């Protein structure tokens, strides 16, 4: 069972991964502690398609805060993901890197929502502002540093409505707390 | 036919408003 | 501001489930279906819960409860905007709300549900928009959710230009057991099927009051709607300076608008039902049906309920038109007439008999409630005047409509 | 000589037509011509030269040539006189004081022997404030009814709306061809 | 049992093989890594978790898994040991102080039971500056003949230029394919 899958999610047969991948998700909904398996999913993250690297990140933010230490080893991976041409693949990285509860893991993630702030992608834009809430939420003080508040007063008064709503919202949340 | 009444064609603006 | 949408089921167990913000334990969702049999066994059950400082607020689905757990001062209408955008867009995904789907699309099930919301904040809620970025069998997401139309997807093209409408027509009457109507409501319902090549802008033009008088005209028929709701493609701003009503239909059947006037008028169907219930020896039913709605219009599909007693036996229908069957499963006398021209009479004399043991408890007295659909009628009298397609290209559309006339919160009070 | 290939372009459509876009600078010749051709409201700097483009609609190449309202090209309107069909004419009305200066430049470009059998084409641009005039005012103010041996026909077209382009093309049409 | 397709799979070449990419940090690997896979010198911020790319060269797809040389990531070379064939050792001869460092780490990693079949590989990265030692100094003083049942070969590539990285493919290969 827990062998045979990480014997599975350690192959090089993209068939073979995917079903992995596949089931466990499948074993978190069913209400199983898939937890145990996280450093062995860490390895399977970097993968093309875009069907399996939205498991593994899901996986990482609903198994972040259980395993924060087996969690390290995943800033590289975001961001290389940060600067995908796919503006897909570069939104699901934002709310990925927000997502993720760790106190060691949110520092690094300063440069990559920096960079996402000014996106000309509409998604993007709204993802690094969600993003940027999301931090301000977990941690103000970094926040705060990275100088936030006015890249998010700029984003009201810019192109983009439904991103220039996302950024009220935002600003709103950071200034509610 | 369809229950509920046939559908009826519209007309494309108050021809009579101008 | 919810912190995590999850889904429930009939047995306490969560289907699935989504945090968005993280503030909010995944372990509280157990004690939601003790709070919810508590609050159901004392009558203080309510679609919001409350779990010490973590508020459960959540709709019941067809199988499920879709509860997000709160933990601050979070909008509870967003959160049941939330809810409801979420149930429609999986009733258009799949065309089934029940745990057989759950269970078997969850790959893309969670796709959409982290797109859909992120940080407890939806951005995107379009179930056509949507299936354009996550199928169940990834591109870039299209310009459409980007741009400010973010309700017609730019590029569809059609071999023909034909748009159906359905003036659907919702006749609520409160009828209270004296013998007056209390709540007679006409809720109006523009529901339209557009289906062209482009993205037309179409320029709604009817028979309004407001309209009449504004332009001078206010001495025809005109409806009087006194709330008008019009949707999201439809511009307020235009509506709200000369009547404009001017839109971008969307790709598909939509709602554009749902007029709500009040009804001064006589009801269509006039029931007149008596109870001869003897005392424990048998009950009669002289329930008498007149069409008080015009000749010219039959409402088929006539389907006036009575209700009978809940443990009434033996039941008797001595009926002139339709068929009147009781269904021990509703506790009621089903009046099912296929046709009802207007102006007829129908008139039912029921006989049921009674247990000689009285009843341990009241049962109450459900209103009486008719079924009437008369197509091609239309109660408020309002008529379409024109549809204004414009195309940059140019094309020459075929709009249709149909006036269709139902009985929507029709019941009459028993004695 | 045979016809025969004439008349099967002509069962599927093969007049094409011209057109002129006049008037002065400001006046929304540019911006008309871009809703035209493409449908969006497209700001540009003002026309120093010239510029050229083409419409198709009702199976009809309607080609059109912005030409400025500058005073050094006013007098240039003429280059565009040789070997041209159509003209059309956009006014200002929401300026007062150049009023007079587009209708003496119309009736300087329409007192031109060469420039003949170019039906009128008033089109009131700029039909969005309140001070726009109506499609009678304007024709009366520049005497439209008195251009003998012209076709005129005012039509009032919004720039950021589009309204009214459709009908002011249709005109154009109808008057250029006169068959079914 | 059938082993025609095998034979079929292999007239036209079926190994693959598989390769690993560890050292210190800054030593030239993501660099080298760029090289073998694209063959430019990309400037790259410090591997805070691991880089995984494919090479291929001779028929055989040489995957390198790049691995940085953190403090936080010098326990994790762990991680990478199960289901590995080949490891490669990149060297910083520019860091006297770092150097034993590095030959502690490649120790440490060399003295595992699991990691067993996989053939020494010495890379003498940053071979552009004067300060840079030989192939068989930076050898000596790490000790490489002293690894017993450790197929190891020290090669000079030079990340700015690219030179001497066939030679260390060639070499790979030869180690890994024991056929013509
Ligand atoms: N906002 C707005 N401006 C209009 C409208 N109609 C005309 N204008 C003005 O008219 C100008 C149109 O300029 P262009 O479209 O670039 O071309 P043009 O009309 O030939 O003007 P020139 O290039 O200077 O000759 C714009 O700069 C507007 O200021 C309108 O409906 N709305
Ligand atoms: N200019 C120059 N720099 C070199 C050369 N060889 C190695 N370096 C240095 O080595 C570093 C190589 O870093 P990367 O290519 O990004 O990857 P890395 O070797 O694993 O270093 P880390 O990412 O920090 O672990 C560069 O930053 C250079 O400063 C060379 O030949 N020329
Ligand atoms: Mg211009
Ligand atoms: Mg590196």
């Amino acid at each position: 069972e827990i062998f045979e899958l990480k014997a599975e999610l350690n192959s090089d047969k993209k068939e073979k991964k995917k079903e992995a991948v596949k089931k466990v998700i499948a074993s978190m909904t069913v209400g199983k502690d898939v937890s145990a398996l996280f450093p062995d999913v860490v390895n399977c993250m970097q993968t093309d398609n875009l069907e399996l690297k939205k498991l593994v990140y899901l996986y990482l933010m609903n198994y972040a805060k259980s395993q924060p230490d087996m969690a390290i080893m995943a800033v590289n991976t975001f961001v290389k993901d940060c600067e995908d041409p796919n503006p897909l693949i570069r939104a699901l990285a934002v709310r990925t890197m927000g997502c993720i509860r760790v106190d060691k893991i949110t520092e690094y993630l300063c440069e990559p929502l920096r960079k996402c702030l000014k996106d000309e992608d509409p998604y993007v834009r709204k993802t690094a502002a969600v993003c940027v809430a999301k931090l301000h939420d977990i941690n103000a003080q970094l926040v705060e540093d990275q100088g936030f508040l006015d890249t998010l007063k700029d984003l009201i008064s810019d192109s983009n409505p439904m991103v220039v709503a996302n950024a009220v919202a935002a600003l709103s949340e950071i200034a509610e707390s | 036919d369809r229950k509920g009444g046939s559908y009826s064609q519209a007309a494309g603006s108050d021809s009579a408003q101008s | 501001s919810a912190s995590a949408v999850y889904v429930l089921d009939l047995k306490g167990k969560v289907l699935i489930c989504r945090n968005y913000r993280g503030d909010v334990d995944m372990s509280e969702v157990e004690h939601f279906m003790p709070i919810l049999m508590e609050k159901e066994e004392e009558g203080m059950l309510s679609p919001i819960l409350a779990h010490g400082g973590v508020r459960f607020m959540w709709i019941k689905h067809n199988n499920l409860y879709l509860v997000a757990t709160s933990k601050k001062n979070a909008c509870v209408s967003l959160v049941f905007s939330f809810l409801y955008k979420v149930v429609q867009v999986f009733s258009e995904y799949f065309k089934e709300l029940e745990e057989e789907s759950i269970r078997d699309n969850f790959v893309i099930i969670y796709e959409l549900l982290d797109e859909l919301m992120d940080f407890g904040y939806p951005q995107t809620t379009d179930s056509k928009i949507l299936q354009e970025y996550i199928t169940q069998e990834a591109p870039r997401p299209p310009a459409t959710v980007t741009n400010a139309v973010s309700w017609r997807s730019e590029g569809i093209k059609y071999r023909k230009n034909e748009v159906f409408l359905d003036v659907i027509e919702a006749v609520n009457l409160l009828v209270s057991a004296n013998g007056n109507v209390l709540r007679s409501e006409i809720v109006g319902s523009i529901k339209m099927r557009v289906f062209l090549s482009g993205m037309p802008e179409l320029r709604l033009g009817l028979n309004d009051k407001v309209l009449f008088d504004n332009t001078g005209r206010g001495k025809s028929k005109s409806v009087e709607l006194e709330d008008v709701k019009f949707h999201q493609c439809v511009r307020l701003s235009r509506f709200e300076n000369d009547r404009t009503i001017s839109f971008i239909p969307p790709d598909g059947e939509f709602e554009l608008m749902s007029y709500r006037l009040n009804t001064h008028v006589k009801p269509l169907i006039w029931i007149e039902s008596v109870i001869e219930k003897h005392s424990h020896s048998r009950i009669e039913y002289m329930v008498k049906a007149k069409s008080q709605f015009k000749r010219r219009s039959t409402a088929n599909n006539v389907e006036i309920h009575i209700p009978v007693p809940n443990d009434a036996d033996s039941p008797k229908f001595k009926t002139t038109v339709g068929s009147v069957k009781w269904v021990p499963e509703n506790s009621e006398i089903v009046w099912s007439v296929k046709s009802f021209p207007g102006g007829k009479e129908y008139l039912m004399r029921a006989h049921f008999g009674l247990p000689s043991v009285e009843a341990e408890d009241k049962e109450g007295k459900p209103p009486i409630s008719v079924k009437f659909e008369i197509p091609y009628f239309t109660t408020s009298g309002i008529q379409v005047r024109y549809l204004k397609i414009i195309e940059k290209s140019g094309y020459q559309a075929l709009p249709w409509v149909r006036y269709i006339t139902q009985n929507g919160d029709y019941q009459l009070r028993t004695q | 000589g045979n016809i025969f290939a004439n008349l099967f372009k002509g069962l599927f459509g093969k007049k094409e037509m011209r057109i002129l876009m006049v008037g002065l600078d400001a006046a929304g010749k540019t911006t008309i011509l871009y809703k035209l051709k493409l449908g969006e409201i497209v700001t540009t700097i003002p026309t120093i030269g010239f510029n050229v483009e083409t419409v198709e609609y009702k199976n009809i190449s309607f080609t059109v040539w912005d030409v400025g309202g500058q005073d050094k090209i006013r007098p240039l309107w003429r280059h565009y006189f040789q070997n041209t069909q159509g003209l059309i004419f956009v006014v200002d009305s929401n300026d007062r004081e150049r009023v007079n200066e587009a209708r003496e430049e119309l009736m300087r470009m329409l007192a031109e022997d060469e420039l003949r059998d170019a039906v009128l084409l008033v089109f009131a641009n700029k039909q969005d404030l309140p001070n726009a005039m109506n499609a009678a005012e304007i024709t009366d103010k520049l005497g439209l009814h008195s251009l003998r041996h012209r076709n005129w026909y005012i039509q009032a077209t919004c720039a950021t709306s589009g309204d009214g382009l459709y009908e002011g093309l249709d005109w154009l049409s109808n008057q250029l061809r006169n068959q079914k």
